């Protein structure tokens, strides 16, 4: 989205210094110049929309979701006065009404725009603005609003002048209580909407390069073009990061099975598509000529294959050992479909494969569950070893934690053992909690209670609950000594079988 | 330089001294719609602990391998503990170590009924050799595990007045001072230079409260001392949820639609590129129903709280699977991506575009077009040499050497694309038996001096063919369908050519056997040194005279 502040202020109703900008009012300077609250956006950000809005004490907003720089610049130039004057409020109102506008979770922003030239005393605008070092009953206020956005109050005067209004002082300190919002105030003289542009220049965070590349894969019917730069992520430091360019080229090896793990996260669209380099001289990766060679045929674009019938998935490594499988399309009567991807970017690529570091070849090949044929499937391993993200343990950082969780434990024949390979682990994390926290003591409430509900037949009944129940009973009552107990929690208690039924 | 994250300790402390043991007035009641029928007298500080402990296992989640965490708790002993793997890195031995520390417990030892050994059994729970050297840990810790859990240590005792609760701090600070230097003591530990403390303060709901506000300070140079206030309910949960939030920089995001209670979604924070992250969107599996294609961009392990919560858990089985979530607004754009592994659960940030990966509806026009009768021999011996399988490390397995996989399966791919046009469609010549060798030899496991020589073999008997004065179809002239399939084989071998030395010499060959086709000072050096260059006349002369024409 875009936010735009019109300063339909009665302060801001006057000139700087002598005269206004373009030889008259402040909507006809308006009109001549605007800062860059819509041309980057007209440049870059074109996925945005602009809330024409003039207000300053109230939200007199009529200009819905809209892209259009000439309601803005109606509103601007309809920004006469009104009975109010406050950057910080008008700054808060102006991103109150774009978010509201514009759309809720779109990221916009907005400055601050009012003379602010009040002087200081009984009407200072800043006094009844920058209120953040107190109020620690109220602390969840309005600021920071819940969108990431610099308000910044234009200043290009004389310094003498700045100092005496207080502008840039007052823009300062809001700029620390609000950590940040407001760039520093390196500015003096008769300065252009130049200082204003820079300062309001930074909605164009969503831009893009419309640029191509090309890769040689020797002299194979089937070839592939790597994609434009991904987004950088945490992965390996080395030296530095930096922003990634036109990668020259890839590899397609491997097979592996289609619909058993699909594949890693896609880092961009690369679509399948061959090229050609044989003695042209330096010999180009191949312009409008491509029919020519559209005669000629290529398995790139017909790589659906053993995608669905044989189980396989093209796989592709990279020269630095970067490997990653993708799956095609099924249907070829209708629409078909071949691409190219990456891998994930964390630890792994795929956490389900265990380390893929060592892409080579099979002459030590230490397993093969798939081999392009899906005909073993034992990924995940459900037992013991598993990612960090699911282990044993409940999480209660949420409302539907702890309170949710003794009910869950209670309820457990509803969510337990069916998916218990990798799904439903709540229950196991909850009965390793309490066998590990010891909640004996507590178990006179809800915290324990879960046990007994399933326990409602007599005695004499059938031991294999029992025998299932008699692990966690037995060891929930040492961690109470305080000392050396069970340490059942690297170990998991996986579904047993209820083979004793007769039926 | 990196193995510095953010993750690198993270210790949770709870005691069993009497002073923590007091009731908190903490009562949950789950009834409605050989023991004595007693209260729940549940502590705060297991609450607390549980918290930190979340807190903890969702910074193991974020380094999973680099850095590792453990967690011990106090008793009267003291069982320290650790190792270096990177498997047990998950939060499962944490909670294993935890439990075999000691819980909590109403009746104290009689003697000894302090923090002190608490403190030890804090520092020995904090990684990093054990609190020793966890200097730059904790250095970087100064924002990072001090927003999200307690780090150091969380030590909760009932405060008798603040002169008590000093002195008591003191004395933990000297006992985990203490326990720092006997972990340094060892040699991949360096003495404590510098101290940074993180401290984590617990008291029961409705208990005494003998404490002024304050703000967060570094209190003293040997220890610093933070204090914070939690109550237990909603409180708890909302000061959890911006403990977890501020761990890491995380937002908050809802799933909804689950194809068949607050909802959050953590991440890194790697959101910044999605802005200018509050994701609010529905949930999407991906199927033929709905679009599956999305834009995905830094993956990073989530930990769902609420998934003792239909939603939340909903869209936790569906992710795990391997599908790729979408996303649309609560032409297609997606503003956020979910994909997760067989254990790992993980959430994305996307861009807005590109999101059209499967744009082409048809392939009738493209470059390699309305062909798809391709060479399937060729494909097959390429298949034929073609055997890639990855293991957990290389090793060295056939000849040359430490031979290294990644190596062995680039010069296999290398083979696979020599001379091997693995598209039939564009000549006619592909019908016959015998010219195919020639595509497969390059290609096949066979592929050396004897490959040639079947390639020799298969132009003997191409050259035997075209002495018969046999015409062949085309699928025109006889000739004109002679030239396309000569043409096409030369194209095949165009790019063999400049591929390896061997296809060259055989291309020769067959050509040759082709047929029927100091104002002074300062002043004047500035004017010399001006000058730019001299030449050779002047440098080589003798008594300021030089010859010419000296190459006679």
């Amino acid at each position: 989205p875009t936010v735009v502040v019109m300063d339909v202020s009665l302060s801001m109703t006057r000139p700087v210094s002598i005269e206004g900008s373009e030889e008259y009012q402040r909507k006809h300077l308006a009109a001549h110049g605007l800062t860059m609250l819509f041309e980057h956006m007209a440049t870059n950000y074109k996925l945005e929309f602009t809330a024409l809005v003039v207000f300053s004490s109230l939200w007199e907003l009529m200009v819905p979701f809209t892209r259009d720089y000439n309601t803005l610049q109606e509103a601007l130039s309809n920004m006469d006065d009104y009975d109010k004057t406050c950057l910080e409020s008008a700054l808060v109102g102006v991103c109150n009404i774009v978010q509201q506008e514009w759309g809720g979770a779109i990221p916009c922003q907005v400055v601050l725009v009012t003379d602010g030239c009040l002087g200081i005393g009984r009407g200072s605008l800043r006094h009844s603005l920058a209120t953040q070092n107190q109020r620690s009953e109220s602390n969840r206020f309005p600021l920071p609003f819940p969108f990431p956005s610099k308000l910044y109050i234009m200043c290009m005067a004389n310094l003498e002048e700045l100092q005496s209004t207080d502008s840039l002082e007052c823009l300062e300190r809001l700029i620390d209580l609000n950590n940040g919002e407001g760039q520093i105030f390196t500015i003096d003289g008769p300065l252009c909407l130049k200082n204003v542009q820079s300062m309001f220049g930074k909605l164009i965070d969503l831009a893009y390069t419309p640029f191509h590349a090309v890769l040689k894969c020797g002299h194979l019917t089937a070839d592939v073009q790597v994609f434009p730069r991904p987004e950088p992520f945490v992965v390996d430091e080395e030296i530095d990061p930096i922003p990634k360019v036109i990668n020259t080229d890839l590899e397609i090896v491997g097979f592996i099975d289609i619909a058993d793990i699909s594949s890693p996260p896609v880092l961009s669209r690369h679509l399948v598509l061959p090229i050609a380099l044989n003695k042209e001289g330096d010999e180009v990766g191949t312009n409008s000529a491509n029919q020519i060679a559209g005669k000629i045929p290529n398995f790139c674009v017909l790589l659906h294959g053993s995608l669905k019938v044989e189980g396989m998935v093209a796989i592709v490594q990279l020269g630095p050992e970067w490997h990653g499988m993708l799956y095609s399309q099924a249907d070829s009567k209708k629409k078909s479909n071949l691409m190219m991807s990456l891998f994930e970017p964390g630890p792994e690529p795929l956490p389900w494969l265990g380390k893929m570091a060592q892409l080579g070849p099979i002459s030590d090949a230490k397993e093969n569950p798939y081999g392009e044929d899906d005909n073993k499937s034992p990924f995940p391993l459900q037992p013991k070893n598993k990612r960090s993200y699911a282990q044993n343990v409940t999480v209660w950082i949420k409302p539907s934690g702890l309170q949710t969780d003794v009910q869950k434990i209670l309820r457990n024949a509803r969510k337990l053992p069916e998916k218990t390979q990798t799904f439903y682990k709540e229950l196991n994390r909850l009965r390793k909690a309490a066998l590990a926290f010891g909640f004996l003591d507590l178990l006179k409430g809800v915290a324990d209670m879960l046990e007994r509900e399933c326990t409602l037949l007599p005695e004499t009944a059938h031991p294999d609950a029992a025998f299932q129940l008699t692990h966690a009973a037995q060891q929930l009552k040492l961690a109470s000594t305080g000392t050396s107990e069970y340490a059942a929690y690297d170990q998991n208690i996986t579904p047993l079988h209820t083979d004793f039924s007769g039926s | 330089m990196k193995i510095f994250s953010e993750s690198h300790k993270t210790v949770f402390v709870v005691d069993h001294c009497p002073y923590m043991a007091e009731s908190c007035r903490q009562h949950v009641e789950f009834d409605m719609l050989i023991i004595p029928l007693a209260p729940i007298s549940k502590s705060l500080w297991t609450c607390s602990v549980e918290s930190s402990m979340e807190y903890c296992r969702i910074m193991y989640d974020i380094f999973p391998f680099k850095k590792l965490v453990n967690f011990i708790v106090s008793d009267s002993g003291a069982h320290v503990l650790n190792s270096w793997t990177q498997e047990d890195q998950n939060l499962q031995e944490l909670m294993a170590a935890l439990a075999a520390v000691g819980p909590p417990n109403p009746r104290a030892d009689p003697e000894c009924c302090s923090i002190l050994h608490g403190l030890v059994a804090a520092v020995e729970t904090l990684c990093k050799i054990t609190e020793y050297q966890h200097e730059a840990r904790t250095l970087l810790m100064e924002n990072a595990e001090r927003v999200g859990n307690r780090g150091r240590i969380i030590c909760i005792t009932n405060a008798k007045s603040d002169s008590h609760v000093r002195m008591l701090e003191d004395c933990v600070q000297e006992t985990i001072h203490e326990h720092n230097k006997l972990a340094a003591n060892s040699d991949h530990l360096m003495q404590i230079q510098k101290c940074e403390l993180v401290l984590i303060h617990t008291y029961p709901v409705g208990e005494d409260s003998l404490v002024s506000d304050r703000s967060k300070k570094e209190l003293s140079p040997v220890l610093t001392s933070e204090v914070h206030s939690v109550r237990a309910g909603r409180h708890l949960a909302t000061k959890l949820n911006i403990l977890v939030q501020q761990h890491f920089d995380l937002a908050s995001t809802t799933i909804t639609n689950i194809p068949m209670y607050d909802v959050e979604l953590l991440h890194h924070k790697d959101a910044h590129v999605d802005f200018l992250e509050t994701i609010t969107l529905k949930w999407c599996t991906p199927r033929t129903n709905n679009i599956e294609l999305h834009y995905c961009t830094g993956a990073y392990r989530i930990s769902p709280v609420d998934v003792n919560s239909r939603p939340s858990s909903c869209l936790t089985n569906f992710l795990l699977n391997g599908r790729s979530v979408l996303l649309e607004q609560p032409s297609k754009v997606i503003s956020h991506m979910l994909s997760s592994h067989g254990g790992e659960i993980f959430l994305h940030v996307l861009s807005s575009s590109r999101s059209i990966l499967e744009d082409p509806p048809s392939i009738s026009e493209g470059c390699g077009g309305r062909v798809t009768d391709y060479r399937i021999t060729d494909f097959g011996e390429f298949m034929r040499e073609n055997r890639l399988t990855p293991f957990l490390d290389p090793r060295y397995k056939i000849d040359g050497s430490l031979e290294v996989p990644l190596e062995r399966a680039k010069d296999q791919l290398e083979k696979h694309t020599r001379y091997w046009p693995m598209i039939i469609s564009q000549t006619t010549i592909f019908n016959m038996q015998a010219v195919v060798p020639l595509a497969s030899v390059i290609v096949k496991e066979s592929l050396t001096e004897e490959d040639v020589l079947n390639c020799q073999k298969t132009i003997y008997n191409l050259v035997d063919m075209e002495r018969k004065n046999d015409p062949l179809p085309i699928s025109p002239k006889r000739d004109e369908q002679y030239r396309i399939m000569w043409n096409e084989l030369e194209t095949l071998v165009r790019a063999h050519i400049n591929n390896s030395e061997k296809h060259q010499r055989v291309l020769e060959c067959l050509m040759a056997c082709r047929s029927k086709p100091s104002l002074w000072s300062n002043r004047i050096n500035t004017a010399n040194s001006r000058k730019h260059q001299e030449f050779a006349g002047r440098l080589n002369s003798v008594n300021n005279r030089a010859e010419l024409y000296q190459h006679l």
